[PDB]
């Protein structure tokens, strides 16, 4: 399930609490607005095989079911910190930050390393990709910044230009 | 087989164990094979010829120098230029031309050029001392 | 002030932090390659001046003005000096040394000539007034033996004319990665430094053409190679005190990011309180 | 609207094209700042030189400006303006300077406005 | 920002330039007039254009004063003469 | 009060070097924070160097105040006072440390502790 732009969930929320008088909170957002998006949010669970034969009445009894949630956030350049995205970085397994940088330079998807990460880990990555990929995400986070020193030194030490290119290769 | 030194004031140009080389002394071309008596005398310009031991032979061009020989060491200040009162002169009026009309060629390094840029650019309108209250 | 100014402000300060971390990086790998040219010069001199401890000093000797003390009546500086700045006191430390040695010789009525490596001393001294003759400029990070010539030669002509009696080097020295020394140096005339020739009483030369002939160049080669020489230590000097005050210029940046980040967070609290106390107070 | 699919590869190549011009200018001007433009090589001149001429070309007189300015207004065609940029940046232009194509409008009109200059 | 919205155009003061001796002290980069060279006497609005692009360049190449030493001639041009005009 | 018209020409100007002097001075405090003091111009060293002279000078001894420090109290005369600032601007005690001048009268009390340290 895929919830676009719960940022616009708030806000709606946002207008028909005030609309009630319901006292405010930081930012205007109502009070229980982490209450909001948690009681949503949660429901996303992967639940074992004994609560479906018993949800179900037996008819299904060696499965197990699962609900995946991929919802949407919409920072103000960039800020990270406010308030609600910072509730629901709070709420969530990890997330997939798109830098806007790398989206205007070309890089699409614009899939940022090092800030952006998944806290369930390689468990949920079949076996070849997680062998593959194991080196991936640092190497890259590393390149980004040693591509950031790059362009204030020519004359770069070829141990570090193989790094540079690779780096750019797989970028 | 005797070692030879060719050596500049910046660097060095070749080093190894020799058998024989051919010279163009300014006094008439001349031949170091071992043992040969101390000697020093300048060089003009053109390939000095190396035999390196096994009868290896390489050239290398100089353009001067002065050449000395010792019981077992031979070497060749050579140096990096033309040199001669002909040239040295120009140079020299150049170098005191530049002191009058009060020239300043600009260096080459672009790399300090740009990272200077962007820190004088970055540095700029900060205000900051006057927003953190540090006294200083 | 107000959050929305004070974020902008560390972040420029945190790229100018990233500047300056790039720039200690640069300069503390051409401070390794400028000595290992600057190691690179040692054989040629030590050579040259072994060959002139024999021909000049020996056991018998060639008359040659460089060789003797002569009287002085004005005295030339060979000052090399920067071509980039952010080099710390470098610079204005040497030329301070330089101009309280000059002042006590013109106490004495002595004239004084200039020739000018580098152009951070050509500003300096066209600034301060001082007597530049000749100079060179632009060599950058690619000093050469060959662009020399020009002032060293200049230098060498009024000395041999008469018109200068005493001839020094004015340079850093390089001494180690964390301390360089300025110095002031003579080189003409020549002066004593041991290199006895007595052992060698066992052999002599044979001159081609003759000993004068050859001593006069082998006397201005090694000054041009003692000028370079010193060009060269005074560059991986530069080198290294990039490299120390870029450092100390990224501790500051990070202090000072410290500081702002303070008065954000004070700045952000105050607007979340004055916002929510006129919402709430807004109602009945 | 400004990807290939929609906008045919001749414009999305062009406008591309016209932003890496800039973009360059951009890092250059700062060391023709501190060194002067001597230490450039022949092809960043060539490239400061259209981007110069390409930053002058996207401006236009407006017949609505007409009363501000007095000159009279220029409508400039798509194709017109592709066409331009395009012969700009390829360099079919590189003989023309840099006022001639400040306020033309049409490509033609620079290549007009050079002579009398 | 409510009269800033509703009026023709703005003379910002500063009192950075007011404490440096520029008096008085308008802030030529920020201020503006939407009635513009429509209102000028014709001498004054043919020779104001070229103060305007003056200034401009000057606030420009600003930044690298505190470096200005270190500048190229070609450039030096321009920032003296922007310190002239104002 | 500070108008040309009240308090005369030479101290309206002296007033208005003064605070010439100290805001050049606020504007480089940033840099010297960052790169340190030995970044600056020649000229700019010495801009800094007659800030924080004037800086002290602007302090005094209050008779109210020997209970806190012991120093006796000064009087000072304004033309007594707009000639040491006039003097330290054009740089004529410019040959004297900045702690000659903390907390003393007149110019000549300041040209008196130099010799004492």
């Amino acid at each position: 399930i895929i919830y676009d732009d719960l940022s616009k969930q708030a806000v709606a929320y946002r207008q028909i609490s005030l609309l009630l008088r319901r006292p405010p909170g930081r930012e205007a957002f109502p009070g229980d607005v982490f209450y909001l998006h948690s009681r949503l949010l949660e429901r996303a669970a992967r639940v074992n095989a004994e609560y479906v034969e018993a949800f179900t009445k037996g008819e299904v009894k060696g499965k197990t079911g699962s609900l995946t949630a991929l919802p949407i956030i919409e920072t103000q350049a960039g800020d990270v910190s406010a308030f609600v995205p910072t509730n629901v970085i709070s709420i969530t397994d990890g997330q997939i930050f798109l830098e806007t940088n790398l989206f205007n330079a070309g890089i699409r998807p614009a899939v940022n390393p090092g800030i952006s990460v998944s806290r369930v880990g390689g468990a949920a990555q079949t076996k070849i990709m997680k062998k593959l990929s194991g080196g991936i995400r640092t190497a890259l986070a590393q390149y980004r910044e040693l591509a950031a020193f790059s362009q204030f030194a020519s004359d770069l030490d070829d141990a570090t230009r193989k790094q540079l290119d690779h780096g750019q290769k797989v970028t | 087989t005797y070692h030879l030194d060719v050596v500049s004031a910046e660097q060095q140009m070749f080093s190894g164990l020799v058998e024989k080389i051919q010279v163009t002394g300014s006094e008439g071309e001349l031949g170091i094979y071992p043992g040969h008596a101390p000697l020093l005398t300048a060089i003009k310009p053109g390939m000095i010829r190396i035999v390196k031991q096994h009868g290896h032979e390489e050239f290398i061009y100089l353009s001067g120098g002065i050449l000395e020989v010792q019981p077992g060491n031979v070497t060749v200040l050579a140096d990096t230029a033309i040199r001669g009162q002909d040239l040295d002169e120009a140079r020299a009026m150049e170098a005191k031309r530049k002191a009058e009309e009060h020239i300043s060629s600009s260096h080459g390094d672009v790399d300090y050029a740009q990272a200077s840029a962007e820190l004088a650019k970055a540095i700029a309108q900060l205000r900051v001392i006057e927003l953190t209250k540090k006294a200083m | 002030a107000g959050a929305k100014d004070i974020r902008s402000k560390i972040a420029s300060v945190q790229n100018t932090q990233k500047i300056t971390k790039a720039m200690e990086m640069v300069a503390a790998s051409k401070m390794r390659k400028s000595q290992d040219r600057m190691a690179a010069s040692r054989p040629y001199a030590e050579t040259m001046r072994k060959v002139i401890g024999h021909l000049a000093h020996g056991n018998l000797e060639y008359k040659h003005p460089y060789l003797e003390d002569r009287d002085v009546k004005r005295v030339g500086y060979l000052v090399v000096s920067t071509d980039r700045g952010l080099a710390g006191g470098l610079n204005i430390n040497l030329f301070k040394k330089l101009l309280a040695e000059m002042k006590t010789w013109t106490d004495k009525g002595v004239q004084a000539d200039l020739a000018m490596i580098g152009s951070k001393g050509v500003s300096f001294f066209n600034s301060v007034g001082g007597n530049v003759v000749a100079q060179v400029t632009g060599m950058g990070d690619n000093p050469s033996l060959s662009e020399l010539i020009g002032p060293v030669k200049v230098m060498l002509q009024a000395y041999d004319e008469g018109r200068l009696d005493k001839l020094y080097i004015v340079s850093n020295k390089f001494i180690n990665t964390m301390s360089q020394v300025p110095t002031i140096s003579q080189l003409l005339p020549l002066p004593a430094s041991d290199d006895d020739d007595l052992k060698h009483k066992s052999w002599d030369y044979l001159y081609e053409p003759d000993p004068k002939a050859l001593l006069d160049t082998l006397l201005r080669r090694y000054v041009e190679s003692q000028v370079y020489q010193g060009v060269v230590e005074n560059l991986a000097s530069e080198q290294a005190a990039r490299m120390v005050a870029m450092k100390a210029a990224t501790d500051n940046g990070g202090s000072l990011i410290k500081e702002l980040q303070l008065v954000y967070n004070k700045a952000r609290q105050a607007s979340i309180t004055q916002e929510l106390t006129e919402i709430v107070s807004g109602a009945a | 609207q400004l990807d290939p699919l929609v906008v045919g590869q001749e414009h999305y190549d062009t406008a591309r094209g016209v932003q890496s011009i800039l973009q360059r200018y951009q890092e250059l001007k700062d060391i023709i700042a501190i060194l002067g433009m001597d230490e450039l090589s022949e092809e960043d001149k060539l490239v400061v030189a259209r981007a110069r001429k390409i930053q002058r070309f996207l401006s236009q007189p407006f017949f609505v400006a007409e009363v501000f300015t007095g000159s009279p207004g220029k409508y400039v065609s798509l194709k017109d303006t592709i066409r331009g940029f395009k012969g700009i940046m390829e360099g079919e232009y590189d003989h023309l300077p840099e006022q001639a194509f400040y306020m033309v409008g049409s490509i033609e009109e620079a290549v007009e406005k050079a002579k009398k200059l």
